[PDB]
RNA sequence: UUCUGGUGUCCUAGGCGUAGAGGAACCACACCAAUCCAUCCCGAACUUGGUGGUUAAACUCUACUGCGGUGACGAUACUGUAGGGGAGGUCCUGCGGAAAAAUAGCUCGACGCCAGG
RNA sequence: CAGGUAGACAGUUUCUAUGGGGCGUAGGCCUCCCAAAAGGUAACGGAGGCGUGCAAAGGUUUCCUCGGGCCGGACGGAGAUUGGCCCUCGAGUGCAAAGGCAGAAGGGAGCUUGACUGCAAGACCCACCCGUCGAGCAGGGACGAAAGUCGGCCUUAGUGAUCCGACGGUGCCGAGUGGAAGGGCCGUCGCUCAACGGAUAAAAGUUACUCUAGGGAUAACAGGCUGAUCUUCCCCAAGAGUUCACAUCGACGGGAAGGUUUGGCACCUCGAUGUCGGCUCUUCGCCACCUGGGGCUGUAGUAUGUUCCAAGGGUUGGGCUGUUCGCCCAUUAAAGCGGUACGUGAGCUGGGUUCAGAACGUCGUGAGACAGUUCGGUCCAUAUCCGGUGUGGGCGUUAGAG
RNA sequence: CUAUAACGGUCCUAAGGUAGCGAAAUUCCUUGUCGGGUAAGUUCCGACCCGCACGAAAGGCGUAACGAUCUGGGCACUGUCUCGGAGAGAGGCUCGGUGAAAUAGACAUGUCUGUGAAGAUGCGGACUACCUGCACCUGGACAGAAAGACCCUAUGAAGCU
RNA sequence: GACCAGGCCCGGGCGACUGUUUACCAAAAACACAGGUCUCCGCAAAGUCGUAAGACCAUGUAUGGGGGCUGACGCCUGCC
RNA sequence: AACCCAGAGCUAGCUGGUUCUCCCCGAAAUGCGUUGAGGCGCAGCAGUUGACUGGACAUCUAGGGGUAAAGCACUGUUUCGGUGCGGGCCGCGAGAGCGGUACCAAAUCGAGGCAAACUCUGAAUACUAGAUAUGACCUCCAAAUAACAGGGGUCAAGGUCGGCCAGUGAGACGAUGGGGGAUAAGCUUCAUCGUCGAGAGGGAAACAGCCCGGAUCACCAGCUAAGGCCCCUAAAUGACCGCUCAGUGAUAAAGGAGGUAGGGGUGCAGAGACAGCCAGGAGGUUUGCCUAGAAGCAGCCACCCUUGAAAGAGUGCGUAAUAGCUCACUGAUCGAGCGCUCUUGCGCCGAAGAUGAACGGGGCUAAGCGGUCUGCCGAAGCUGUGGGAUGUAAAAAAACAUCGGUAGGGGAGCGUUCCGUGUUAGGGAGAAACGCGUGCGUGAGCCGCGUUGGACGAAGCGGAAGCGAGAAUGUCGGCUUG
RNA sequence: CUGACCGCGUGCCUGUUGAAGAAUGAGCCGGCGACUCAUAGGCAGUGGCUUGGUUAAGGGAACCCACCGGAGCCGUAGCGAAAGCGAGUCUUCAUAGGGCAAUUGUCACUGCUUAUGGACCCGAACCUGGGUGAUCUAUCCAUGACCAGGAUGAAGCUUGG
RNA sequence: AGACAACCUGGCGAACUGAAACAUCUUAGUAGCCAGAGGAAAAGAAAGCAAAAGCGAUUCCCGUAGUAGCGGCGAGCGAA
């Protein structure tokens, strides 16, 4: 004994998924080419 | 058995910091003994309180290397204004009232 | 227009120690008596009245850093936020603030004001 | 009608906090710390004080300022009156502490009563009730030549609402009118109302004969967290062991795991989780008592002593006590420690404890009481479901059966 | 001899326990020492005495007889036990007839571990298990029963002093 | 000789005995009792009940009545 | 301290119960006082309404404080050495003297710390007070082409007083600074923030209080955050650099270590090394003492010199002790890489419990951990498209801005029995209970539609309520389970 | 309509810091069952009137009631304990200085909320008054009845003294 | 001489409660019980109220007034 144990909430901070590798923390999503705009989608003109 | 636990809870701050606006008669310092001495335009009190005599500003400064020497001044300036927002709010009160 | 003491105010504060310089004017002591006065005892102080001898003391002025005061930058502690490590006591990075201490240093203050010779 | 007078009888009270209640302490104000560089701040958190004193320790106008070292002079002594040098306000300031104050708020003198009446802009605090300061004006003064200061005391404790009564003074009402009784009003005084925002002017216990409304908001049994304690370990080793630290014991101190003792919290459970010990029946853990194998031994052998792998098994019968190493007897290979809601009461007994009777010692004047003793004291049940032991049937097994 | 004090001094009250009895229905420590009894006896009998806190009509001490009294040891007798066994009866069991009960949110109602108001069939992972009867046992469903009787609270009720 | 029909001793504690008691968890060492002492009461008593009349007491009368404690019997019953 | 009836529906600051729809806003669990603390009064924080307002957010500058850290000036303690005052002791002698002691102690000095009730100093934040800007969109007019300034219209937003009215008054954990405890608790107590409370969803296996994030609705559309990409479950068993061989990867220390990849220092390596085979390995001397004996090796003293390549008054065993044995040291061959040293990273042992592997499982040598670059999955978040609702606001819109929510407040509604309009419209070709219509509504509910029976009764505008039920161990009746 | 198989999903209310909870409650179904009324104060919405608003008791060919009924209330003057004075008044030597004043509606209907009433519904143990109870039981009184069968053997009385 | 729903007069007369306890007070002179009588009873013709002005037997409703006042000046009661 002489060592406490880690309970609810307390247990969570020790043992939740952390992304502890500086690299993957850094990253950002792909961007893209700007994708020039798109036409209308509907027309009464018929 | 405890014997202990008899605290008073009294409060004694500085009331008007340097470069605030002192009314006349208003208290500058409520103190226990004389940390800050009276300078000019202030009056000591019965219990060493330091209160303003004329409107103006409070200036804490050394009256000796050690002492505070609190003081007051007329400090009247700036009549000039530059804020659009206050005028805007007032303008809205009326426009909306008229609309409704 | 320096100098002489007269009063004062921003202040790093300002001084003690060693050195010097000051008597024509100013300042101050030695000197002298006593109404007003005064010493709980004493003219010691305080007082009025005289002689008006030195600059010795005190004050003033110029140096000094031996003390006293002052005091950095940098760095580091610490801390705001955002996070993390450690079973804990507690530790560590990112952006922001940032010292006490010590040491080098920095001062022997700056201005006014009136009567003067 | 009046005084006294049996709880014989009645009507009622007996506070709260309280890291369960009771016992103990505490209950208001002041100062310092916790208070986290404005204010504020909580704890049965750590230190102390107060319920006053002063006709001056108040007010003014003045003057000087303490101490603690050293040197001088008889006793005089470590320390008492008298002169010379450092000094940071280390002295004191009536009483506690903090802040303050050395042109002093320190000490001493001179005269005096402003520790006056009517007040007051504005502030500070701020649930309210309270509380604190106050420029300035009028009257009438003190001191001071004058300027000026003076409506208590260096500041913060020295104090308590309202109702009621009491006393002094009133160019106010006075129930038809004049009076008066009485009251009003102004100044005041009267409660360790101390449980100090004070239920009344006036109030203690006990209930095991109890009872109701509630609570797992707060206990006891058990579970959980925590290991202070307790069990078992490992480190260093001073030594002891004839010499030799480690065959064996290991002082002084340190680092762990366990969860079962005693505990700490009090999280579930008070529309209820039935306690100690025995009986019967389990089953599991090991750090191992005995049996299986091994090192090392200060092992000649026979005994051992210790550690290592080892839970497959085993782990008596009694006497005493209600009481698991608490124990003597006789053996025995040995006659283990534990977990399982201190396993097991919808399986059993009720010897103990927590019911009503009674008594002893003691406490209480008393009712009653003692985690003291002593004798007596109906522990209820025809399994729905999961579980388990047995045994069947349908159906699957692809044609159907032995 | 050493000890224990026959006997003395001090404050004290109104005085300071007499006779008997005593670890006692009173002694806590405490299975107190010692003796007897027993193979072994914290119970028991007889004594000692530092009576925590016995004691003289809330009586002291002792007593022949009596006790559905409490307590210790005996002889005889036995299933109380060692260590069970067989048997008869009534139930249980099956068939014919009549036919309740308390309980009950709905239950299509597994084990181990983990979690979670910190002791779950209802959640997670893994294992295990054809559907459904009947007899039998009672470890769970914090099973039923009585809004706990222990503990606390209520400016609750009631009894006694 | 079936049915029916005392187990008995030795030693303690408490209570003298027979008896009564918690209808439905206590049959006892508890209560009572024979006995003891205290104290009150002179007869239109004391005590109890009833506001009052009055009634028990007692159609008794001081060896008799009410009340308190202890509980045969033996020796006793201290001091303040 | 009966039982029945009455006051009596006693009282209960205590338990339980409190029924139909939608919409908007939406807390607290703190202080104070309380015969008071599982109540109540006031404040503090909701609603709604009326004024006066000015902000809020960011930025910057001032002002006071004594906390964190530091410091020994102060106070209180604190070690090491200096100094010696003075005292005790030996005595000489009948007075105090020079001194001596490995002597006890007061001030001081040098070095050196420590403190909630210590400070000569002293931050960051916090606080108070000032000025300084500009938020989101539009429609624009004039642009080559933007931008922005030029206006106009919106929308969004702070407070300080009040009115009418609430609920709340023991919070929990996490982070930090602390008290109490044992720097133990999912403990307790306060200060500043977050989430839960009152809040869903994804990650965390399950799992209020940790991470991202905030739920008006529809969508068999897309991009991402926290977290992840072998199978169970979506997505690379994808790239390259390293490191681990224990199933570590999921849990704990002191201590131990030639485990392992590196690093920091150190000397040696043809006047050749650590390996081994080797050789040699002393004279004085039995070192002095003690001891029976001590002779290197019980113990202690001197602890050197000579000789030489090299030998320490001998390293260990041993002998009664000697002797004996062997080390250190030293030359030759073989041959040129080996000692020492502290720490980094990942590991091993130390590290053991009671029903059965408990750590998601299958498993894995990468599908583990350290590092970087690329693609993807991933929520109710953001986008896209389309409805609804609140105000802003006063009117068609349209445009914004919002729309989680318990206690609680405000707005708008449905429904039921009865009444006014009535001896209504309608109705024996047929009033209500049951059902087909996802007809219709945001919903409570409404229209229609049918039957053996079969008598009454809508709609609209209004009114009243014995007015809306699964929770009271409610209650009356009928029925089951066993 | 039924559902092979996959995924997600730890009953509902009360109540808690916190429940799927192994905390509460309910067997199921259908009904009965809880902030109501009276009068009054305050506030809001709506309406009538206004250089005022309103009537109450009471009459009215019933009861409702058109009309009547002005007594009464509210809004018009404050300050003061009071006499009193009055746009001021109290406090005072005084303006001084200050405090409070220097103006306002009303009636009704509908909600909210407060107050007294059983006042949202259910639930106490209890208290007090009046009455009924001794067929159970507890003593007593009157009057009856009962106690098988055996054993022991006192005092008295009588004998050898 | 008995009977009575309620109303009335008289005698006796509580308590739970409110005061956040409780003894003054309040529920309240209520409830209840007893005793009479009536369709109504009780009260009633002034030794009254008033206030320098007037009234004129009783009994009820409105209103003065939840005012004056009383009150551990508390809860509350409350006229004329």
């Amino acid at each position: 004994s002489s060592r406490p144990q880690k309970k609810g909430t307390a247990h969570h901070m020790k043992t939740r998924p952390k992304k502890t590798a500086r690299w993957d923390i850094k990253r950002g999503p792909a961007v893209y080419p700007p994708l020039p705009p798109l036409p209308a989608e509907w027309t009464i003109v018929s | 058995t405890k014997n202990g636990r008899d605290s008073k809870g009294q409060r004694l701050g500085v009331k008007i910091y340097g470069d605030q606006v002192a009314k006349p008669g208003a208290i500058i310092i409520r103190q226990r003994g004389t940390k800050f001495h009276p300078g000019k335009n202030v009056g000591i009190g019965k219990d060493h309180t330091i209160f303003a005599l004329i409107d103006g500003l409070v200036k804490f400064e050394k009256y000796g290397p050690d002492k505070k020497k609190v003081s007051v001044y007329p400090r009247e300036i700036q009549p000039e204004n530059p804020n659009s927002y206050r005028a805007r709010k007032r303008e809205n009160f009326r426009l909306q009232r008229e609309k409704k």
